């Protein structure tokens, strides 16, 4: 067991940053 | 560094989680929307990621969870 307490937050981050440089058109 | 000021954006992602718009998240909508934002989970994986955010220990993600969560290092 690791636990992936740093990976299981980038697998959340990363998620969220999708988001934004979709819903963020900017132009 | 800019995770306290998020709240701006950090609010909007909660309407968007929250399918319920009861102001919770579960396990069951957390990974739904992974789904459609295109990740891929597992009932475990899902469910230790809630467990990291659940402060009170209920099984679900508010709001104070919800900052903490995406301030957490
Ligand atoms: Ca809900
Ligand atoms: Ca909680």
């Amino acid at each position: 067991k690791r636990k992936q307490e740093e990976v299981s937050a980038i697998v959340i981050q990363r998620a969220y940053r999708r988001y934004l440089l979709k819903q963020k058109v900017k132009k | 560094m800019k995770e306290q000021d998020s709240e701006e954006e950090l609010i909007e992602a909660f309407k968007v989680f929250d399918r319920d718009g009861n102001g919770l998240i579960s396990a069951a909508e957390l990974r739904h929307v992974m789904t459609n934002l295109g990740e891929k989970l597992t009932d475990d994986e899902v469910d230790e990621m809630i467990r990291e955010a659940d402060i009170d220990g209920d099984g679900h993600i508010n709001y104070e969870e919800f900052v903490r969560m995406m301030v957490s290092k």
